[PDB]
C-alpha cells in the first residue's frame, strides 16, 4: 500500500491538544518497551516541539492476557477527524448479526499497521508517554500507518479488508462478519462446537493473507426489552400496595391504559404499613389488567440512527447492576441485567466499568455504535480507576448521575 | 578544525492565513542608536544576526534601555506582535517535579549553558519574520535592518525549541549513564549521581567531551551557589528539602489583596507544615474583585490564623524518595469540611503534607469528602512518585463496609487500613429496608401558595395524631421538608414515615451529615436520635389513603 488515503480534519477544527493523565511507573515502562520497538518498525516516529497536538495513552492487559498493552484515547481526534465515506455512502449494519445463535469477537487491529497515514495528517496523531514527576520531558510520537482506534482506520482499511475476507465468505454465506474499529465480529446458527471450527478456519484464512489468537462469544438470541413485572402475593401489606402504586403509576408513563384507582381504594384510612390489606375483586380485576398491559412490547419504539443511544446502569447491590438502552424517555430499545461480575466482588468501580464494556459491546453489535453512558458514581472516582479495568480498544462517552433515581426500584 | 555536528534545526510556520508582523519602529535618541549598532555590530560577529536589503517586507520594533549601575545599553526587540502570529509549540516544561519525587544524589555539578543556547539556529526559512530596524541618525540614511539566525529571546518558539534541542544532545548520553539525573533550570544545567566525588567528576568531563560534539562549551557557573539550591520556590538541601522561608506577616488592618497573599503562603507551606488551614480565610474572598477593601477577620479568621502562626513558628522539613520503602498516606479530618493529609516511608519523617477542601455543595457527608481527598492524594502519589500509596484512614473497615455496600452509587478506595486518630468518620444514619412492625406510620405533606409564599405541613398517623403548621415565606420543596421534620420531632424512637415528595427523598436517599439548608440539618440531628426510621414514597393524587388525607389539610 504504497498510496496514502489523503484525510482531513472537519472544517474550522484544529487538532486535538488533550492532556496526558499521570501514569504509574509499571505501565510508563510498558509504555516505553512497545514504543520503542513499534519505533524500530516504522509504525511511530519521535516529533519535535513544532507539533503541539496530544491524544491521551495509558497501558492495559486485554481480557486473559498477562502482556501489557497500549491503548491511544482517540476519543477527540474522532470527532474532530471527517466523516468518512471511503468506499460507499455507508454499510448498512447488519440487522442479522443480533439474531445469530453466537459470535465471536476477533482482534484484527494488527492489520492497520500494513497501511501508511497520510503525511499530512499524521501530526494530528500525536501522543506522550509521560515522565514520572515531570523529571524528563514525555517521549513524543506520531503514527505512520493507520493507528488502532482511530476512526479513519477501518474506513482507509476497509477496501482491503472486504477483499481478505471474500473467499471465506463466499464459501459461507450464512456467517455474518461485521467490523466495528479494531474488532470482526463473526455470528452463526450453527452447533458452538461448529461454530469454533469455522471461527478458528476464518483465522487461519486471515494468517495467509496476513491475528493475535484471541476471540470472544456473544449470545445475541437473548438481548430484549425485559418485561416490567407485578408481584404475586396471597397477602399485601399496606406498604407492599404503595409500592406496587407507586411502580405501576411509573409504568403508566410507559404502557398506555395502566389503571391505579381500585388499588388506591384499598388504602382508604391512615393505617400502619405493616397491615394486611385484602384484594378486592374490583382491585384484582384492576392489576390482573395491568398485567395484561405489561405482557405487550412498548408501543411507537423505533431506533433513529441520527440520534445518540443513552444508557442508564443502576447498582443494585451483590454485584447486580440493571441498565437500559435509549434513545427517547421511556422508550426502551433494550434492557439488562448483570449479577456476580468477574473477579471484582470487592470492588464496585470494577464492575462498573465491567458493565460499561458489556454493554457497549451489546450496543455495537445490535446498532454498530456505542451510547452514552449515565453512571451511578462521582466523576472524581471514576475518573481516577475505570482505565484500571478497561480491556476494550474502543471507549464510549459518559456523563455523572449525582442525584439517586427514584427508578431504581422499578427496575429491581 | 574540529568538525563539530549541527544542532537539528526545527521547521517553524506562521498560524494559518497569518502574515509576518509589520510594526514601525519608534525614533530613538541619537545615543540609544549609537548603543544598538555596537550591541548589534557584535552580534552580527557571533553569527547571531545578518544584515538584510529592502525587500523583507517585515519589521519588529527595537528599543534601548539599560541598568543604573549597570553602565551600558541593553537592546529589546519587541516581539509581543510576532509571538501573536506564530504556531503554537509543545511547552514541555510546564510542570516542574516535587521534591518529594526526588532521590538522593549526593554529588551535583552545575554547568552554564548560556552559550550553547546561542548553538541553536533557527530555521531558515522563518528568519525573514524577525527582521527589525536600528533607525538612522537624523533618519538621513536608511535604517540598518538585521535579522535573527538564533532563537531571539522573547520570541515564542524559544523556549520550546531551546529545551528540546538540549534534551535530543543529551539523551545518548542519559541513556548509557543510567546512574546520573540532569536538570536544566534557566541557562543552568544541573547534573547530579551517587557516586564518589571522582567518579563524579569523571562524568562530568565526559558530558563536556560529549557536548564538544557540537560545539558546546560549558564551564561551571558563576558564583557556584551552596546548599540549598534556590529552585523554584524551594529549598534543596542534600538529605532534605523544605519550602523557602514562610513568615506570616503582622498586622491589625487586612484588605482583600493582603488576605490572598496570606493564602498562597499557607497553600504553598501546606505541602510541608502539616496541619494548615486556609477555610476561614478564603471564605473572607467569596466574591470580591476590589483589592484594597479591608475585610475584618471572623474570630474564626483569627483564630485559623494564629493556628498557621504555631504550626509556621518552626521550619519543618520534608525527606527525598526511598524507591525500597513503602508509600503511606495517611488523612485527618480538621472540620468544616477540611482535611489534611502526610505522605511518608518511615513514621515521622514525611515526604510531603497537604489539604483537601471539601467542594462547594447543599448537601455533602464526611465519607464522600475522604473518598474524595483519597482519590486526589491518589493521583498526586502518581504524579510525584508513579504509584499509588498504602491508606492510614480514620474510618473503620465495619463503617466503609456498610458504607460501599448500602450506597446507591459505584463507589472505591485502594487498599487501606483503619488508624484511630479521633474524630473518626461515621455514618451518623441509617434508614431501613423494611417498614418497622410496631412503629407508629406517619403521612406527612406540605404545600405552598407560589404567589402569597403562604403554605402548611403536617402529618396524620395511624393512631390518629394529627399536626397541621401554618408558615410563612415558604415553597412546596420547604413545607415538603418541614412536615418530615414535624414528623420526626413527634414520634417515639422508632417511626415510619410515607411522603410524596420526590426532592425531600432525593435529598435524604444521598444521605448527607451536613447542609446548606438549616431544615435538612435539623432533620438530620433528628434522624441521628431515632432508632429506626423508614421513609416510604408514595406518588401524590392519587387516592392514596393517609397521603390523601394530609394533603388536604396542607392544600389551604
Ligand atoms: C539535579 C537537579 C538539580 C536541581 C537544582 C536546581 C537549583 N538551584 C533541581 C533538579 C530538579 C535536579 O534534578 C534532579 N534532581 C534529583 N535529585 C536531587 C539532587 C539534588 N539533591 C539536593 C542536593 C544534593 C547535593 C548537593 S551538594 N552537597 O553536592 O552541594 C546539593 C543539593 C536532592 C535530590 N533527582 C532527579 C531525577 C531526575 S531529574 C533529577
Ligand atoms: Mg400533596
Amino acid at each position: 500500500p504504497i498510496e496514502t488515503v489523503p484525510v482531513k480534519l472537519k472544517p474550522g477544527m484544529d487538532g486535538p491538544k488533550v492532556k496526558q493523565w499521570p501514569l504509574t511507573e509499571e505501565k510508563i515502562k510498558a509504555l516505553v518497551e512497545i514504543c520503542t520497538e513499534m519505533e524500530k518498525e516504522g509504525k511511530i516516529s519521535k516529533i519535535g516541539p513544532e507539533n503541539p497536538y496530544n491524544t491521551p495513552v495509558f497501558a492495559i492487559k486485554k481480557k486473559d492476557s498477562t502482556k501489557w498493552r497500549k491503548l491511544v484515547d482517540f476519543r477527540e481526534l474522532n470527532k474532530r477527524t471527517q466523516d468518512f465515506w471511503e468506499v460507499q455512502l455507508g454499510i448498512p449494519h447488519p440487522a442479522g448479526l443480533k439474531k445469530k445463535k453466537s459470535v465471536t469477537v476477533l482482534d484484527v487491529g494488527d492489520a492497520y499497521f500494513s497501511v501508511p497515514l497520510d503525511e499530512d495528517f499524521r501530526k494530528y496523531t500525536a501522543f506522550t508517554i509521560p515522565s514520572i514527576n515531570n523529571e524528563t520531558p514525555g517521549i513524543r510520537y506520531q503514527y505512520n500507518v493507520l493507528p488502532q482506534g482511530w476512526k479513519g482506520s477501518p474506513a482507509i482499511f476497509q477496501s482491503s479488508m472486504t477483499k481478505i475476507l471474500e473467499p471465506f465468505k463466499k464459501q459461507n454465506p450464512d456467517i455474518v462478519i461485521y467490523q466495528y474499529m479494531d474488532d470482526l465480529y463473526v455470528g452463526s446458527d450453527l452447533e458452538i462446537g461448529q461454530h469454533r471450527t469455522k471461527i478458528e478456519e476464518l483465522r487461519q484464512h486471515l494468517l495467509r493473507w496476513g491475528f493475535l489468537w484471541m476471540g470472544y462469544e456473544l449470545h445475541p438470541d437473548k438481548w430484549t426489552v425485559q418485561p416490567i413485572v407485578l408481584p404475586e402475593k396471597d397477602s399485601w401489606t399496606v406498604n407492599d400496595i404503595q409500592k406496587l402504586v407507586g411502580k405501576l403509576n411509573w409504568a403508566s408513563q410507559i404502557y398506555p391504559g395502566i389503571k391505579v384507582r381500585q388499588l388506591s381504594k384499598l388504602l382508604r384510612g391512615t393505617k400502619a404499613l405493616t397491615e394486611v390489606i385484602p384484594l378486592t375483586e374490583e382491585a384484582e380485576l384492576e392489576l390482573a389488567e395491568n398485567r395484561e398491559i405489561l405482557k405487550e412490547p412498548v408501543h411507537g419504539v423505533y431506533y433513529d440512527p441520527s440520534k445518540d443511544l443513552i444508557a442508564e446502569i443502576q447498582k443494585q447491590g451483590q454485584g447486580q447492576w440493571t441498565y437500559q438502552i435509549y434513545q427517547e424517555p421511556f422508550k426502551n430499545l433494550k434492557t439488562g441485567k448483570y449479577a456476580r461480575m468477574r473477579g471484582a466482588h470487592t470492588n464496585d468501580v470494577k464492575q462498573l466499568t465491567e458493565a460499561v464494556q458489556k454493554i457497549t459491546t451489546e450496543s455495537i453489535v445490535i446498532w454498530g455504535k456505542t451510547p452514552k453512558f449515565k453512571l451511578p458514581i462521582q466523576k472524581e472516582t471514576w475518573e481516577t480507576w475505570w482505565t484500571e479495568y478497561w480491556q476494550a480498544t474502543w471507549i464510549p462517552e459518559w456523563e455523572f448521575v449525582n442525584t439517586p433515581p427514584l427508578v431504581k426500584l422499578w427496575y429491581q | 578544525m574540529v568538525p563539530i555536528s549541527p544542532i537539528e534545526t526545527v521547521p517553524v510556520k506562521l498560524k494559518p492565513g497569518m502574515d509576518g508582523p509589520k510594526v514601525k519602529q519608534w525614533p530613538l535618541t541619537e545615543e540609544k542608536i549609537k548603543a544598538l549598532v555596537e550591541i548589534c555590530t557584535e552580534m552580527e560577529k557571533e553569527g547571531k544576526i545578518s544584515k538584510i536589503g529592502p525587500e523583507n517586507p517585515y519589521n519588529t520594533p527595537v528599543f534601548a534601555i539599560k541598568k543604573k549601575d549597570s553602565t551600558k545599553w541593553r537592546k529589546l526587540v519587541d516581539f509581543r506582535e510576532l509571538n501573536k502570529r506564530t504556531q503554537d509549540f509543545w511547552e514541555v516544561q510546564l510542570g516542574i517535579p516535587h521534591p518529594a519525587g526526588l532521590k538522593k544524589n549526593k554529588s551535583v555539578t552545575v554547568l552554564d549553558v548560556g552559550d550553547a543556547y546561542f548553538s541553536v539556529p533557527l530555521d531558515e526559512d522563518f528568519r525573514k519574520y524577525t527582521a527589525f530596524t536600528i533607525p538612522s541618525i537624523n533618519n538621513e540614511t536608511p535604517g540598518i535592518r538585521y535579522q535573527y539566525n538564533v532563537l531571539p529571546q522573547g520570541w515564542k518558539g524559544s523556549p520550546a525549541i531551546f529545551q528540546s534541542s538540549m534534551t535530543k544532545i543529551l539523551e545518548p548520553f542519559a541513556a548509557q549513564n543510567p546512574d546520573i539525573v540532569i536538570c536544566q533550570y534557566m541557562d543552568d544545567l544541573y547534573v547530579g549521581s551517587d557516586l564518589e566525588i571522582g567518579q563524579h567528576r569523571t562524568k562530568i568531563e565526559e558530558l563536556r567531551q560529549h557536548l564538544l560534539r557540537w560545539g558546546l562549551t560549558t564551564p561551571d557557573k558563576k558564583h557556584q551557589k551552596e546548599p540549598p539550591f534556590l529552585w523554584m520556590g524551594y529549598e534543596l538541601h542534600p538529605d532534605k528539602w523544605t519550602v523557602q522561608p514562610i513568615v506570616l506577616p503582622e498586622k491589625d488592618s487586612w484588605t482583600v489583596n493582603d488576605i490572598q497573599k496570606l493564602v498562597g503562603k499557607l497553600n504553598w507551606a501546606s505541602q510541608i507544615y502539616p496541619g494548615i488551614k486556609v477555610r476561614q480565610l478564603s471564605k473572607l474572598l467569596r466574591g470580591t474583585k476590589a483589592l484594597t477593601e479591608v475585610i475584618p477577620l471572623t474570630e474564626e479568621a483569627e483564630l485559623e490564623l494564629a493556628e498557621n502562626r504555631e504550626i509556621l513558628k518552626e521550619p519543618v522539613h520534608g525527606v527525598y524518595y526511598d524507591p525500597s520503602k513503602d508509600l503511606i498516606a495517611e488523612i485527618q479530618k480538621q472540620g468544616q469540611g477540611q482535611w489534611t493529609y502526610q505522605i511518608y516511608q518511615e513514621p515521622f519523617k514525611n515526604l510531603k503534607t497537604g489539604k483537601y477542601a471539601r467542594m462547594r455543595g447543599a448537601h455533602t457527608n464526611d465519607v464522600k469528602q475522604l473518598t474524595e481527598a483519597v482519590q486526589k492524594i491518589t493521583t498526586e502519589s502518581i504524579v510525584i512518585w508513579g504509584k499509588t500509596p498504602k491508606f492510614k484512614l480514620p474510618i473503620q473497615k465495619e463503617t466503609w463496609e456498610t458504607w460501599w455496600t448500602e450506597y446507591w452509587q459505584a463507589t472505591w478506595i485502594p487498599e487501606w487500613e483503619f488508624v484511630n486518630t479521633p474524630p473518626l468518620v461515621k455514618l451518623w444514619y441509617q434508614l431501613e429496608k423494611e417498614p418497622i412492625v410496631g412503629a407508629e406510620t406517619f403521612y406527612v405533606d406540605g404545600a405552598a401558595n407560589r404567589e402569597t409564599k403562604l403554605g402548611k405541613a403536617g402529618y396524620v398517623t395511624n393512631k390518629g395524631r394529627q399536626k397541621v403548621v401554618p408558615l410563612t415565606n415558604t415553597t412546596n420543596q420547604k413545607t415538603e421538608l418541614q412536615a418530615i421534620y414535624l414528623a420526626l420531632q413527634d414520634s417515639g424512637l422508632e417511626v415510619n414515615i410515607v411522603t410524596d415528595s420526590q426532592y425531600a427523598l432525593g435529598i435524604i436517599q444521598a444521605q448527607p451529615d451536613k447542609s446548606e439548608s438549616e431544615l435538612v440539618n435539623q432533620i438530620i440531628e433528628q434522624l441521628i436520635k431515632k432508632e429506626k426510621v423508614y421513609l416510604a414514597w408514595v406518588p401524590a393524587h392519587k387516592g392514596i389513603g393517609g397521603n390523601e388525607q394530609v394533603d388536604k389539610l396542607v392544600s389551604a
